[PDB]
Formats: C-alpha cells, structure tokens, sequence
C-alpha cells in the first residue's frame, strides 16, 4: 500500500497499457456490488499484477473507468462514466497519481479515448453521440462533433497526424476524420453495409491502413484510398472488443473478443496463435516494449495474463 | 409546483447519489438497475458462468424508497432487435432479466427506448413481462421529438444532411412510438416520455403527440441558453412548450453533466419551477373542471331516472346559465306585452322539468325586471323534486305558481300557455329527448305561444386522443357485449386529446315543430377536412342553443358561453382507430333512431375507410321515453 494506494483492486479490469519504460499501467472498475467505480494502478514489475500491495503506485477514481490511454510517460487520460474526461499526472517519485483535471464535458458515460500524434491534443468518444477534441495543455475542448446517429463505440488517432483519426458507432458508421477539412467527417467502408463496427486499429508503418472489428466477430483490413475492404476473417465467435498490433516491423493482430478469447493473426489475417487462457470478458492488449515476443491480456476474470508468440 | 426528477447514467454509492438529488430537490431518480457498462452473457461458456452478484443489493434502499424515489432503466448494451442472432438472444434474456428485477424492487416506472423504427421484438419481450403476472408499474418509453440521424451536423462531406421537404419523413418519431403501441395492444402501462432536443420540429410534428400517453418529458442540460447574469434559460418557443406540457400535468426529467457549473443542478429546476408558478393562472371552468380530465362519465337521463338533490344542486350551481334565462324571459315578455296592457295582461308561463325551480326564479325575476304580470306552473315528474317545489311553493312562491307533479306528454293543462320554459337538454342538446318531451307538451301553448329554448343544434367534431380510447376500451364489464364500451356516449372534460377538424353541426331542433308530419328521427352526412396525418379515436360532441332571438348558450367552443360549466363536452368513441393523412376528409354518419319505448344514435365512418354501425338497434346504448 503506497501512499494513497487502495488496499484491493476493483474485479473488472478495463485496460492494460504498458510504457515505453516496460512498466504496467491498469485501469478496473466495480460493474458489480454497493460502489460501482474505478482505479488506476502502475505495477513496474508486471509479472506482480494484479496483487495491489506488490504495485509501484495505485489511487481510486471518483466513477467507473470505461477506456483509458498513456500519456508520455507520466500522464494518464480516464474516460469516465460520469460523462467527465479526467487527466492524472504521475508524481515525480512515480509513487502516486493525482487529477491534473477532470471536466464534464460529455452528457453521458465516455466509452472511447485516444491522443493524437501531438500529445499535446486527444479525441473522446460518447454515448451522447457525441466526439470533443482536446486541449490537454488548455484543458478545455477546442471541438465538439455530432457526426454519429448512435452511441460512439471506438475513437482511434491516426499515428503521425494531428488532424486524423477514426470513429465507429452502433449507426453502422466509420468515419475517417480531418479537422483540415470544412466537412471534417468521411464515411468509409466495406463494399456492403453490415454488421456494426466494435473496434479500430491504424497500421504502425502503413499510416493509409487500418483494421476494424464487428459484432460478429470478423475483423477486416481496410485501405483508405481504394475505398473499398481489402481483407476479411471471421477470428471470434462474438463482438471484436479490441485490435492491437505488435511493436514487430511487420506486425502482428492481437484480437480480442466476448468470446473470452484472444487470437493473433498475419498481415494475411491469418492465425498463428489463439489463448483460452481468460474465463471471462477479454478487455486489452499490450504488447511487452522490452519482449516484443511478450503480450499481456487482462479480463473481466481479474486474470493479467502474460503470452509469449510464437 | 412541478413534478421533476434527476436521469442519470453514472451511480457509485447509491446512497450518497440519492441523497444528492434530493438536496438539489428532485422527486425521483432514473438510474440503472445493473451497471450500464456491465454486460452478460446468458448461453455460450465461460462468460455465461461469471461469479455474482449481478447487481447492487435491494437492502441498500428503503422498500418505500424503491416504490417512489427510484425510475429503472435498460442497459444502454440491450438490443432485442439486433440482426445479429447471438446479440437478440443475449438481449432478449437481459431485458426480461433486468425487467424482472425492477418488478422484484417494486418501482414505480421503468425506462425504455426507442431510438430506431424496428423495435418488434423489443415490443415482443416487454409484452410478454406485462402478461407475467398483474402490476400497475409504468413502462416510459423514450422517444425523441426530432430522430437522432435528423439532428445530426452536417459534417460529412459523402454523406450530406438532406434538407429536402420531408412531411411524412419529420414524424417518423410518432410512427416509432404508435407502432410500438399498437404491437403492445394499447396496454395502460406503456406511455411516452418524450426527449427534447435545441432544434425543435414544427408544430405540425409536435401535434403529433397531443392524444399520446405522455407521462414524463426528458429535457437535456445542452438545450438550455444562457442568460446575461449566467443562468440557465430556455428560447421563448422551447417555453412554449414547457407551458403546453405543464397544462397535460407531466414529470419533467433532467438528463446530462451540469453545464452551468457555477449555480447548482436546482438552477435548471429553478427555472421550471418560475415558468409553472408563471403560467396565466386557470379560469373559473379550469378550475371547476379541475378533477374531471379526461374523466369519462355516463350521460345523465333525468326524463327514465328521476335526478338526486345534489345533481340538481350543481345544475343549480350555475348563475351565468340562468341570468341568460332571465334575459331570455325578460325579452319575450316586453314583446308580448305593450306598456299600455301592462296590468291588463298577465302572461301563462309553463316550467316543463321544473327540477328545484331555478327557472321559477328566474321566470320572477324576468317578471319583476320586466314589471309585466305572470302566471307560473311548475310541472315536473320527479316526485321528489316535487317535494322542494311545494316546499318552495308553500313557504315563499305563493299560490303565483301552481305546481303540477305530471309528466309534460300526459298532463291535461287547464288553460293553454303563451311561454313555456324548459333545461331538457345534455352535452348532445337532444340526448336527454326534450324533443319528445316538449312534442307532447306543445298541444297546451297558444297558436301565438313562445318556446324558451326555441332551436338548439347538436355539433361533431373528429379527435384524436390514445388516451380517452383506452380509457373507453378499459370501460369493458362482464355480462354483457365485450365491446359495448364504444357503441356509447361518454359525457368527459376532454383535456389530452386533438381536435382533427373544424366543428360541424349535426342535429337541430326548433320548438314549436309545426310541420304537418313531425318526425324527430334524422340521418346527417359530415364531412372533415384534416390537413395532418393522424388517427382518429371518436367524435366530440357540443350544443348551441337559442333562448330567445339573440340570446344563446354554447358548450362548442368556437362560440362557448363564457364561464358556464353547466355542460362538459360529449364522446362518441369508434372501437377500431383508424389512420387518418394530411389531406384526406373523414366522412361520419349520425342517425337519430326512435321506438315508442326508446330514442338512440346510431354512428359509423365511412372515409377514409368505413367502420362498422356502432349501437345497431340501440343493442349497446339507449335513452328512456
Ligand atoms: C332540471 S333538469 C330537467 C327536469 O325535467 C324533468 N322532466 C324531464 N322530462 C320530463 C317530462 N316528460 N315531464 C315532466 N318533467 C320532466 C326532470 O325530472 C328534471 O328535473
């Protein structure tokens, strides 16, 4: 228990994002029981997670933790049910983590978070069908859009650019985003509509490509410029929760899914390997900066499990 | 005083979160009964064997708490109509299971939505949870005024927002609502909390929800402007509104963050609570009419029944009513006698229906006011009326008046009348057959003689109000047809409902009838233009009357005689609503049908589709001669 560091972990771990250092940063909410609401964890030994005494720093949030996201090295941006996008500034020791802002901008919970390439600037997404566009420096929003017709699912920065990222909502929408433009929103998809999209994931190199995930458990590669889907693999047997590509040169798909289960696939979408290793909801993936053949999963099951790919 | 409540999505320690609301002063609380992150898995391993609880305890509320503090709601993640199978079947088993547990806490109503046109089996489910067991808890469905891909920005450049007229297309919120509805079977249970957004629709889609079952109203922090000082305001027209929802009496509901973060969450409260206590303040009928809403009462029949006391008392508690008779009176007397015959001629002046003898005062009064001389006979068949006009008689009238206890039709009059006055009419002017009454009566006035009412005319009007249907469809009692409830007329303070088209006159009668043949039976074709889409749910009944020459009493609203509640509005309701669009006429038939026995209405539409003749043969609904 460092100080300010809660004694127990909420059970329904949400995200798990490792540093460029190799340290462990994990959020966990209570969807269960009296107190529904989240905390936030940093375990500089990951193999010690989730034992809450053998954490490097811990602290507790006012609400739940729906996404989460790094920011350098010392920042942590929190998506919030409370409708609140809130910043946490590690200390300087890295011994405790305290609000640098938390603001209610959003009129319902924050599903989906992510930070452009500037870091000085992130993109929230909301179940108010609405996308803000922050100032984390200003801590305020320079701008709001309404683009979507239903709860926004995933919000995702494209790499290298300020100005570009994606979106998906339950109106069976992705959009490609360039606040250059008057009309900053651009619906693009698969040469059908189908089932709605769950999940978002640009290339590392190839910064004209990305992957999506449905309901359905297909994940598909999409290029922006033919407009139309390139390839597409039914990896689950439920909704595609998350994609995460591997530090590798070529990388690799880590494919997350309510099926439980985590695959990880080709540039072809193939799969290589699948873990049946969670006996609950499959949350995130990380991929060890230190091991490049390491991948830590969290779940619902409060298991943080550690892969190592072939 | 307004009705208002908190919504929120967001709830850590309910403890804490509903005592907050309540120092902020909200009547209840809409919140999530299981965590509306927290999604299940009912069918496929593992995730189907998660360890519980499910949920937060029941035991962390007070049971009264639950019953009147507490509004349940879906998971946002519940999607019964999903096209994908394993998504419907996992939805299906969430929203009976979450349903259930609101039934379990015992809570007053539960929130649902309807955010697309497909909600079939969402429909489906629910119906199946009503009819799983009996209990009275309330099911708000909430629907947006304006759809939310029709509120979008237009801020894609491939897939532009169409700014195309789009009549049909701008109510499509209503059609998501009435589909629903009509799925459900019109249950009592389902009604509507409606959402407001900062583009309101026109009037028009706004006129779409008049008739509807409209419980609560959900208004959105983001729709509030801000005044000079800081303060959460609305635009007059978003006000409008606010005041056209305070008079159908629903509970208003704040939903979103606190965007007006210097004042508390009681400045948006605030605000409502200044337009309700600054609304124009209810006239002498909105207040007497003040418990009557929508209440459906059977029309009296005071010829068949013989009249309470206390039901002469209200007919009595009347003044505007009988200061027009006296005028009436007053008029006809000065026309009948000239100054110079003024204590020379005595007129004969005939009560028909005397009651308690207002109209005996009032025929005194005229007398006096006019200073001409009369001769009164009260006749009246309720016997125990005829008890309080002897009384009267005895103790102050004097032998002026000469009670007669006889039915008009029978009595042998000993010398013939030149006036006779009468109160034999209802809300549908001849429904209580003073056509009958004074036909029989009209042998014993002069050639020359006066009747005071001279002509009365019946009116119809079409409507629109779910409500009332279902209150008529409610009305259903055993031993008897399972649908006589809409082949009869319902006497009601009509309040949540639409008037589809312009007042039309349906039956007149004129008093005396010289015609050589008399027959009070009448077939009347009416036609209404209606210039919106809508369905009709029955006919509004009114009266005009003519006392004498210019003086009048109207219950038709265009014409209302002000101040006088003598009369509620008349209902005829038809069994099947029917769909009515903007442009088409709705063409209704009236007959009047008579026996020796029985006089009754007989009604049937016949455009834009026909229904069936309702009350065949007086087989539902008749009135006694
Ligand atoms: C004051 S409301 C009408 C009154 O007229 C009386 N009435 C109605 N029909 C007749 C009739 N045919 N003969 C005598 N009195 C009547 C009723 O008993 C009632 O008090």
């Amino acid at each position: 228990l460092p100080p300010n560091a809660p004694a127990c972990m909420e059970r329904q771990l949400e995200a798990a994002r490792y540093r460029s250092d190799g340290a462990l940063l994990l959020g966990a909410s209570s969807l269960s029981g009296r107190c529904w609401a989240g905390s936030l964890w940093l375990f500089k030994d990951p193999c010690a997670a989730p034992n809450e005494g053998f954490c490097s720093a811990g602290v507790q949030t006012e609400a739940g933790v729906a996404d989460l996201t790094w920011v350098g090295e010392r920042g942590i941006l929190v998506a919030s049910d409370s409708g609140a996008v809130e910043l946490w500034e590690l200390d300087e020791n890295e011994t405790l983590i305290v609000s640098k802002f938390c603001k209610y901008e959003h009129d319902d919970i924050v599903s989906t978070v992510s930070v452009l390439s500037s870091g000085t600037q992130a993109v929230s997404g909301s179940k108010d069908i609405c996308i803000k566009v922050w100032d984390l420096a200003q801590q305020v929003v320079l701008s709001s859009y309404r683009a979507h017709a239903a709860q926004v699912t995933c919000v995702a920065a494209s790499p290298h650019k300020d100005s570009v990222f994606l979106s998906c909502s339950e109106d069976n929408r992705i959009l490609l985003w360039d606040t250059r433009c008057p009309k900053p929103a651009s619906q693009i998809g698969c040469s059908a509509p189908g089932y709605l999209p769950t999940s978002l994931a640009w290339h590392p190199q190839q910064s004209e490509v990305f992957v999506f995930g449905d309901e359905n458990g297909t994940v598909s590669l999409v290029d922006t410029k033919s407009t139309s889907c390139v390839l597409s693999s039914a990896v689950h047997s439920q909704c595609v929760t998350g994609l995460v590509f591997s530090p590798h040169s070529v990388p690799f798909l880590a494919s997350l899914s309510e099926d439980c289960s985590l695959a990880v696939l080709d540039s072809s979408l193939s799969e290589l390997f699948r873990s049946q290793a969670h006996r609950d909801f499959v949350r995130d993936a990380t991929w060890s900066p230190l091991n490049h053949s390491l991948l830590t999963t969290v779940g619902w099951d409060h298991q943080v499990v550690h892969h190592v790919v072939p | 005083r307004v009705s208002s409540g908190r919504d929120l999505n967001c709830v850590p320690e309910i403890a804490d979160t509903l005592g907050a609301v309540a120092k902020q002063g909200f009547d209840f609380l809409c919140m999530p009964v299981f965590h509306p992150r927290f999604k299940r898995e009912f069918i496929q391993e593992p995730a189907k064997n998660r360890p519980g609880p499910q949920t937060r305890s029941d035991l962390l509320l007070s049971g009264r708490d639950w019953n009147t503090l507490i509004v349940g709601k879906l998971s946002p993640w519940i999607r019964p109509d999903s096209k994908v199978e394993k998504i419907r079947r996992n939805s299906e088993a969430a929203m009976l299971q979450e349903l259930n547990f609101g039934a379990y806490l015992g809570l007053p109503a539960f929130l649902l939505p309807l955010n697309q046109e497909d909600n079939t089996n969402l429909a489906r489910v629910l119906t199946n949870h009503i009819h799983t067991g009996h209990h009275s808890s309330m099911f708000w469905m909430r629907v947006p005024l304006v759809a939310p891909e029709d509120l979008r920005d237009d801020i894609i450049e491939n897939a532009p927002t169409t700014h195309t007229e789009e009549y049909s297309g701008e109510e499509k919120t209503w059609m998501w609502w009435h589909n629903f509805r009509t799925l459900c079977d019109y249950s009592k249970r389902i009604a509507v909390a409606l959402e407001i957004g900062a583009d309101l629709p026109s009037n028009h889609v706004i006129d779409r929800w008049l008739g509807e079952p409209i419980k609560a109203a959900i208004l959105p922090t983001s729709i509030f402007l801000t005044n000079k000082k800081g303060f959460p305001v609305l635009s007059k027209m978003h006000q409008r509104l606010i005041f056209r929802l305070l008079k159908l009496e629903v509970q208003f509901i704040i939903t979103g963050t606190n965007h007006h973060s210097e004042k508390e969450f009681c400045s948006y409260l605030q605000y409502l609570e200044y337009l309700s206590q600054n609304r124009p303040p209810p006239n002498a009928y909105e207040l007497f009419a003040k418990g009557y809403e929508d209440y459906l009462q059977s029309p009296l029949q005071p010829l068949m029944d013989n009249l309470e006391s206390q039901t002469y008392e209200v007919f009595e508690k009347d003044p505007i009513k009988y200061s027009q008779y006296q005028q009436a009176i007053y008029k006809c007397l000065l026309d009948r006698v000239p100054e110079e015959e003024k204590d020379t001629n005595v007129q004969v002046l005939m009560v028909l229906g005397a009651g308690r003898g207002p109209l005996v005062n009032a025929s005194l009064r005229a007398a006096k006011q006019a200073d001409r001389r009369i001769k009164l006979y009260a006749v009246e068949k309720n016997p125990n009326a005829v008890v309080t006009l002897e009384n009267w008689q005895f103790e102050e009238w004097g032998s002026q008046v000469t009670v007669v206890s006889s039915d008009m039709r029978e009595w042998v009059a000993p010398e013939k009348a030149d006036i006779i006055v009468s109160e034999l009419l209802g809300s549908f002017a001849d429904n209580e057959l003073s056509p009958e009454c004074l036909d029989g009566a009209q042998h014993f006035l002069k050639d020359d003689g006066v009747s005071i009412p001279g002509e009365y005319t019946s009116f119809l009007a079409p409507i629109s109000s779910s409500k009332l249907y279902n209150e008529v469809r409610a009305c259903r009692e055993k031993d008897r047809d399972p649908e006589a409830q809409f082949e009869m007329p319902y006497v009601v303070r009509l309040h949540n409902f639409h008037q589809l088209s312009a007042p039309q006159p349906c039956f007149t009668f004129s008093h005396p009838n010289r015609d050589p043949m008399i027959d009070n039976n009448r077939y009347c074709t009416l036609e209404f233009p209606v210039e919106v889409n809508t369905v009709l749910h029955g006919f509004a009944g009114y009266f005009e009357t003519v006392l004498y020459q210019d003086i009048t009493l109207s219950i038709r609203p265009e014409t209302h005689s002000p101040g006088m509640f003598s009369w509620f509005p008349i209902l005829f309701p038809i069994k099947q609503p029917i769909t009515v669009r903007e442009g088409q006429t709705i063409c209704v038939r009236f007959w009047r049908c008579s026996n020796s026995k029985k006089v009754w209405y007989e009604w049937a539409v016949t455009a834009p589709v026909c229904s069936a003749i309702h009350n065949p043969t007086g087989r539902s609904y008749t009135i006694g001669l």
